[PDB]
RNA sequence: UGAUAAAGUGCUGAUAGAUUUAUAUGAUUACAGUGCGUUAAUUUUUCGGAAUUAUAUAAUGGCAUAAUUAUCAUUGAUUUUUGUGUUUAUUAUAUGCACUUGUAUGAUUAACAAUGCGAAAGAUUCAGGAUACCUUCGGGACCCGUCUUGAAACACGGACC
RNA sequence: UUGUAUACCUAUACAUUACCGCUAAAGUAGAUGAUUUAUAUUACUUGUGAUAUAAAUUUUGAAACUUUAGUGAGUAGGAA
């Protein structure tokens, strides 16, 4: 139940959940994320998703 | 199930001519508390005298291991009847919890050597560092930094299209 | 002569109602009573464990009195020692139960009559249910639901002291000095089937699941079966 | 009680929005609100006894 | 499946006379009413005994 | 997060309000910023304003015997217990031909040439869809594999 | 007075009486006048009102009547408030998407068309033939007159022919069919006033005018994760 | 019609259709009318599965409505037309059926004076001779 | 954090069923609710509105002791029959008269609405019907009598009336 | 194949309900102005009772009606 993005940030192997919050603000990954190629994808799915008479 | 620990603790309920009792202690791995007041009395019969009726359990309390999402390898000592064939093994487990280890050798044990349940018997079950395990399916994951890429998915059956028109396409890129 | 006969069966009508307008004021501080009974025990319980902990001691529950016992097998392919046991707990059909008294003299039976037969330890909240939704009694061998409290009533308060439902439920939850007229009064319940069926219905609890003590967690069977 | 959990659990959300205190969303709520000062009485005018 | 319903479930009592003598059966519904109305157990004796056979009901002397 | 069961379906309750739980997204998300949830259960097929399909597969029975009195159908789209279960309560109807009459044009102007036989669907049968239905006659079995329709009604939402 | 209040009606095992209500009794007003009421009586000026005694020395009968008689109470609609699009599942106007006006004092729905949109008067439709769509009208200021209740279009008659008799007439029949001119007069006054909120709003498919295209269900639907 | 039952009940069958002997399919000498199979070994008898089965009385019609007309009424022999007086107080219960071996001549009198008395028959117009 | 437990917790959406000849020989019984009801304060939306507080008696809890009874362990803790005030909470009783389409109808199923008139002789509408069949389809399904531990038996008898 | 997980399907079993039987228990028998029920006059308690005048149900094949419970496999065989 995983499917793998392209972008991989750096923390230690045996860090905390306060360091992976710190790195993911550093490597501005929700802008980053939200733009990327086919996250846009997902949201037209959303879109048309169900969608009102 | 799922196999969480206990401590259960029992006495030898004390007739008069025999004030306290010495009180033995244990630590059970079971699926539910009303089987581990009978995997308490298998173990302690090959141990102490006093079977039920003439003993009594003193309290069984559940162990919560005290870091789940700390992440550590699980020596098990075991000991189990084979179709010729007492033995002694020690197993290593890759998990995060001690009761999720144990059930991950319950498993083990009847995929590999056939083993159903009742015969086997745990000695002991530690959290061994590393550079203590040996066992090399467990070595393989003591090393940082470790990649593996990825074949593994789900692929559903017949779908939300039995029929697709698109092919799954194990690959992409 | 009916000259007489509205004098009289207007007066016996007038403290009919009064009877029936006393006793529903009985019943509401008699189960008042009931009622601050277990709160007091539940909190007892937790008082007492909470005080062992800190006298760095062991507290030792009370072993259980009231089993609720299941008939859960067969009539066919049945021993004649274990046949008599169920015929002795009025245990005659699957899925009936009945209340039984935890002394030794019964234990004995109950594991004499083992593999047909579940049992563990009720709730109050088990007492209730199994008396409300389905408990019936018997009214001169003939059963008879429940329906208002004058079923229980006119059987067991002259001799006994129990006009209630709520009556019933206390001398059977805690168990007093008339358990023995507050189960043999009631019929064996004769329950539904699981929600979810069964587990293997042919080894113990403790392999794998059915028959025997279940201990505690008779109280959830009793949810799919009441 | 439970419906005196509710009163305090609306009180509690709106007070981004503290609109009213009339009768649609708040009658339900601002009455029983206000009904504290019908038990304001109870402490002081019953202490004559 | 439940247990389990031989005899003597159906009693074997007389509930009437095997008996078309009239007059006797003109006792047997004074006797139903007097047992039923009057609950003596002297009435349901009379009656009881009203229903049996020529054995069941001996003679009896004078002396 | 079960101290927290108040506020996982939460968002149109507090959209009404109903008491106000908690009006929060949840939404699968196509806005973007905070883009979570669970595309969560789908699976489509059409037919369906009155007359959406069903085919009578057979009747509900065990392996060797049959009771036809209950009687499978199998929905178009619906292949997990969400999608057979909208269909719960509604009302269906094997709708078929016949030549003759013993009846007039009184109402439309028939020759009575088309029969049909109603019912309900009364509950849903496995893990994927299937459903259980309840005509007034009985299904003749020549029937199976032939279309029953799920009319929209007795609506609900 | 006030403060008797059966307020039961939602909980309702906890039906929050009679902790409180029987506490405002200080003896008040123990009265009556209460008239043994002599009218019924075998009364006459000369009358003699007796009454009589038909046959009741009777037919030879249980002569047929039924057991009695409970009663219709409480109304509850899911939560469709007006003016809603409705889509009308069935009932000689099937398909066609139709606005709520309001529910009646029986439980059903009052709905236009509007007429000169779908060609649907002002009718009523059960809410059990009905799908309660996402698209509502703001109507913040509509009237709704107090004269659109249950017995207002509701039947009568046919008189077969005159209440003349029990004669045996032939042919030629033309029976109901009117619908009378207050009844054309009131969907005058309703339509005005929704098509003018109807193109009170940027138009779409129906929301300023087009509500008129009759919903059908094509390929690759449900009717099962179909938000309509 | 005339005079129905007194408030009619609906009547429910227990099943429809009749009891057939066992093989007498097989055979133009055995009448189907129930016979109890005794045989050792028969399967009717021991109650398998897909054959012909037997009468037991969970069968039996409600108390009520045991040997109702589909018409709501009891059955009444009618053999003259003194006999037909006696449902002058039965009407609401009863129908009144003319014996077969009573004639044209006389059912004559028997369907005229159960217009009079109000007695819904079973047979009318039946030996008719519709003719003067 | 989770798990176990309890509170008509509450809500929602369904399914199937609904004896009942209330006298072809015993009250439609009681309960409960709704309508006119001396007041006086204190509030409330301000509408015919609505809430509260004020009356005696009887309890019951929470609290503060003083007794008492009796026990795991006793620095104390639990407990039975009390007592009285300190007290702060909660229930019950004190709703009579007349009326009414509000429960058990003393196995309740009862209502609104649509279709369809049982025509003088004879139509029609709705529901039902293995009548002896025929058509169609799915499930079931060996041949009876018999002796036998065991019969469909490659045991015997029986071609048909 | 071994060890598990949820979710379903499936008896003539179990639960509820309708109906048949069987069993076991219980009720009912003033008919003459017997019993009620609704009104209509008086003794009186405020209210009830009694006299009177206004409609019915009941001659329960007493072997009949009415009420409530449980229950149901069967060769040889017995019995209604």
């Amino acid at each position: 139940n995983l499917h793998l993005t392209k972008y991989r940030i750096k923390f230690p192997y045996t860090a905390p959940t306060r360091i992976v919050r710190k790195a993911w603000t550093e490597s501005d990954l929700k802008a980053q994320w939200k733009v990327s190629p086919w996250s846009v994808k997902a949201q037209n799915i959303c879109k048309r998703s169900s969608l009102n008479d | 199930g799922l196999l969480k620990e206990y401590e259960v603790v029992g006495r030898k309920l004390p007739s008069e001519k025999e004030p306290q009792t010495p009180l033995y202690k244990m630590r059970i791995f079971a699926p539910d508390n009303i089987v581990a007041k009978s995997r308490f009395w298998y173990f302690l019969r090959q141990l102490k005298k006093f079977k039920k009726t003439t003993g009594e359990i003193v309290s069984i309390k559940q162990v919560y291991e005290t870091s789940p999402v700390k992440i550590k390898n699980f020596g098990i000592w075991l000991r189990y009847d084979s179709r010729s064939g007492t033995h002694n093994m020690y197993r290593e487990y890759r998990d995060l919890t001690v009761g999720g280890a144990v059930t991950q050798c319950y498993r083990d044990m009847g995929a590999r050597h056939r083993a159903r349940a009742h015969s086997i018997q745990i000695i002991k079950v530690d959290s061994i560092p590393a550079a203590k395990t040996r066992r090399v399916h467990v070595k393989q994951f003591h090393d940082s930094k470790i990649k593996f890429p990825l074949v593994q998915r789900v692929h559903h059956k017949g779908n939300r299209k039995l029929f697709s028109f698109r092919k799954p396409r194990t690959y992409f890129q | 002569k009916q000259i007489s006969k509205r004098v009289a069966e207007s007066k016996r009508r007038l403290k009919k109602a009064a009877v029936i307008a006393l006793r529903k004021k009985e019943n509401l501080v008699r189960a008042e009573k009931y009622q601050n009974e277990y709160i007091k025990a539940e909190q007892r319980e937790i008082k007492l464990r909470r005080l062992a902990k800190k006298r760095n001691q062991f507290y030792v529950p009370a072993e259980a009195k009231l089993a609720f016992v299941v008939r859960i097998r067969g009539i066919n392919k049945v021993a004649p020692k274990v046949r008599k046991v169920l015929q002795l707990f009025r245990l005659r059909q699957i899925n009936n139960g009945v209340f039984i008294k935890l002394n030794k003299a019964t234990i004995n039976m109950l594991r004499i009559a083992e593999p047909y037969i579940t049992w563990g330890y009720p709730n109050l909240k088990s007492v209730r249910e199994l008396i409300y939704k389905r408990g019936f009694v018997k009214h001169n061998r003939q059963r008879v639901p429940i329906t208002d409290n004058f079923v229980i009533e006119r059987k067991l308060r002259q001799a006994h002291q129990i006009q209630c439902v709520e009556d019933l439920v206390h001398e059977i939850f805690t168990v007093g000095p008339n358990f023995k007229y507050a189960s043999n009064f009631l019929w064996p319940f004769k329950l539904n089937t699981p929600t979810g069926g069964w587990r293997k219905k042919a080894n113990h609890y403790v392999n794998g699941g059915d028959f025997g003590n279940r201990e505690d967690q008779i109280n959830r069977l009793l949810r799919k079966m009441v | 009680a439970a419906e005196k959990r509710t009163v305090a659990k609306v009180l509690a959300k709106a007070k981004k929005q503290n609109v009213e205190l009339a009768k649609s969303h708040f009658a339900n709520v601002a009455t029983k609100a206000a009904a504290n000062r019908a038990k304001l009485l109870a402490a002081r005018k019953k202490k004559v006894a | 499946g439940i247990d389990i319903n031989h005899k003597y479930d159906r009693k074997v009592r007389r509930t009437e006379p095997k008996s078309q003598d009239v007059y006797l059966r003109l006792l047997v519904k004074l006797y139903r009413f007097l047992q039923r109305r009057t609950n003596k157990k002297f009435n349901r004796i009379i009656l009881k005994r009203l229903f049996m056979s020529k054995i069941n009901r001996p003679p009896l002397s004078l002396q | 997060m079960a101290d927290t069961q108040a506020k996982s379906t939460t968002a149109p309750k507090a959209a009404k309000a109903q008491k106000a739980p908690k009006a929060v997204k949840a939404p699968k998300a196509e806005k973007p910023a905070a883009s979570e949830a669970k595309v969560s259960a789908k699976k489509y097929k059409r037919h369906g304003r009155l007359f959406a399909k069903a085919v009578f597969t057979g009747y509900k029975r065990g392996l060797r015997n049959q009771h036809e009195n209950q009687a499978i159908l199998k929905i178009e789209g619906a292949r997990r217990k969400e999608h057979g279960s909208f269909y719960v309560g509604k009302r269906c109807v094997y709708v078929y031909k016949a030549e003759t009459k013993k009846c007039v044009p009184q109402h439309p102007e028939r020759k009575t040439r088309v029969r049909a036989v109603w019912g309900k669907v009364t509950r849903i049968h496995g893990n994927t869809g299937a459903v259980r239905a309840r005509f007034n006659r009985n299904l003749p079995g020549h029937a199976m594999g032939h279309r029953i329709r799920i009319m929209l009604y007795p609506s609900r939402i | 007075k006030g403060k008797k209040h059966p307020v039961n009606s939602y909980l309702k095992g906890g039906i929050l009486r009679y902790s409180k209500a029987q506490m405002y009794k200080r003896r008040a007003l123990y009265r009556l006048k209460d008239k043994k009421s002599p009218v019924v009586e075998k009364a006459k000026v000369p009358i003699k009102k007796s009454k009589a005694s038909y046959p009741t020395k009777t037919f030879v009968k249980k002569r047929p009547s039924k057991a009695n008689f409970s009663e219709h109470k409480r109304n509850t609609r899911r939560n469709l408030t007006p003016g809603t699009v409705l889509i009308l599942l069935a009932g000689r106007h099937q398909g066609k998407r139709v606005v709520l006006l309001k529910v009646l004092a029986s439980g059903l729905l009052l709905v236009t068309g509007p007429f000169a949109l779908n060609s649907c008067p002002l009718r009523r439709v059960s809410q059990r033939y009905v799908i309660g769509t996402s698209s509502k009208v703001d109507l913040g200021a509509f009237k709704v007159p107090e004269h659109l209740n249950d017995a207002y279009f509701r039947r009568l008659k046919a008189k077969k022919d005159k209440k003349t008799g029990e004669a045996d007439i032939f042919a030629a029949k033309k029976e109901r069919f009117v619908p009378n001119e207050q009844r054309k007069k009131d969907q005058k006054e309703v339509d005005a006033a929704l098509l003018k909120v109807i193109k009170a709003h940027p138009e779409g498919k129906f929301f300023a005018k087009y509500l008129q295209n009759m919903f059908a269900l094509h390929s690759s639907q449900y009717p099962h994760r179909m938000r309509f | 019609m005339t005079i129905r039952p007194a408030y009619r009940p609906k009547i429910v069958k227990k099943r429809t259709k009749h009891f057939i002997r066992h093989q007498s399919d097989r055979y133009a000498k055995l009448s189907h009318k129930w016979r109890k199979p005794k045989g050792i070994d028969n399967r009717v008898r021991r109650r398998f599965k897909g054959q012909y089965l037997m009468p037991n009385i969970g069968y039996g019609s409600n108390k009520r409505t045991r040997h109702m007309l589909p018409t709501g009424f009891k059955k009444f022999l009618v053999h003259n037309v003194r006999e037909l007086e006696v449902l002058l107080m039965q009407n609401r219960v009863y129908c009144g059926e003319i014996a077969h071996g009573v004639s044209s001549k006389k059912r004559k009198e028997i369907v005229e004076r159960a217009k009079q008395l109000s007695v819904r028959l079973t047979n009318p117009n039946g030996r008719l001779r519709s003719q003067e």
